[PDB]
């Protein structure tokens, strides 16, 4: 794959795992991202979980009908907090959209992981990458300038470790000709110690030039609320 | 040695955590490796026939444990994986 569909794939994965990493602590998961939010159900469930609110009495009714109203319910609580929803409808979700999708879970991430992060007076997404090279700043083979390239080695990732977690990771070892292995020591000690599942694809981060940023973000806010 | 039967143990009491089982380990059968060497990773793939009790019976299982090490990590030996555990 490359471009868009490259980026597609990168977003399901890391947006998928995200969402499970929150509905596990209701006892469920999805499997499917395309698929398993079109009833509205485990969308209602994800948007409780996160917020810690209540939201209204879901419908588990077969019908489209029912579902819409579903996502019509989630859709309202996400602009009940502040949210401007823009080309997002109930119908396109219920409908299979993947992109849409792909995008409503992508709004949900922003409000409720980045949004409200605050750093030196700076907010949301820029207050995550002043976090990312405050806490990155003394480890020289690493250069967090953007929520893509900048990662791809694992170096960036490695280094969030040591900073807050020298008991278990030893930074000297490693260097930038293992990207994909570096990748893979960061999410296997975020999944073992951290609670944070792995996200990512190494592979799929190593090979793409520029790899999708929203996933990049996603996993990267975990290590914030970890060391927070 | 110590390690294989450590492993067998290991993959018991994972498979009792994720099917919520009471098998108790009795041995190692037989063990297989498989090795792969990655620059700073280096795998175990370990195959292994194990006998464990299922309310007192003894029964043959097979299990497929990924064992991975990589220098740079420092917090335990190394990190484990039941991939497979079934009846043979």
């Amino acid at each position: 794959l490359l471009l868009d569909p490259a980026w597609e794939k990168q977003q399901r994965k890391t947006f998928t795992a995200w969402c499970n990493s929150h509905l596990r602590k209701a006892g469920t998961q999805i499997e499917n991202i395309e698929e398993d939010f079109r009833n509205g159900l485990k969308l209602m469930l994800l948007l409780e979980v996160i917020s810690g609110e209540r939201l209204p009495k879901p419908d588990r009714g077969k019908m489209r009908f029912h579902k819409i109203a579903n996502v019509n319910k989630a859709l309202d609580y996400i602009a009940s907090k502040g949210v401007k929803l823009v080309s997002i409808g109930a119908e396109e979700i219920v409908d299979g959209n993947v992109k849409m999708t792909l995008g409503m879970i992508w709004t949900i991430i922003l409000r409720f992981a980045i949004q409200d992060i605050s750093v030196e007076e700076t907010s949301a997404k820029e207050g995550l990458l002043l976090w990312c090279q405050r806490k990155t700043a003394p480890y020289r083979n690493v250069n967090i300038q953007n929520f893509h390239t900048s990662w791809k080695d694992g170096l960036g990732l490695c280094a969030l470790i040591h900073r807050h977690r020298p008991d278990l990771i030893d930074y000297s070892k490693l260097n930038k000709d293992d990207p994909i292995g570096n990748i893979n020591l960061a999410m296997e000690i975020a999944e073992k110690h951290l609670d944070i599942p792995k996200m990512l694809d190494a592979e799929d981060i190593v090979n793409t030039p520029k790899p999708d940023e929203r996933a990049i973000m996603t996993y990267v806010s975990c290590f914030y609320h970890a060391f927070a | 040695s110590l390690e294989i039967e450590e492993l067998a143990r290991f993959a018991v009491d994972e498979h009792n955590k994720k099917e919520n089982a009471l098998l108790e380990f009795v041995r190692v059968v037989k063990a297989k490796e498989q090795h792969q060497f990655h620059m700073s990773w280096t795998w175990t793939m370990y195959y292994l026939t194990l006998e464990a009790k299922d309310g007192g019976k003894k029964k043959l299982y097979e299990a497929k444990v990924w064992v991975k090490h990589h220098p740079a990590y420092i917090a335990d030996i190394n990190f484990k994986e039941l991939q497979e555990f079934k009846p043979v």
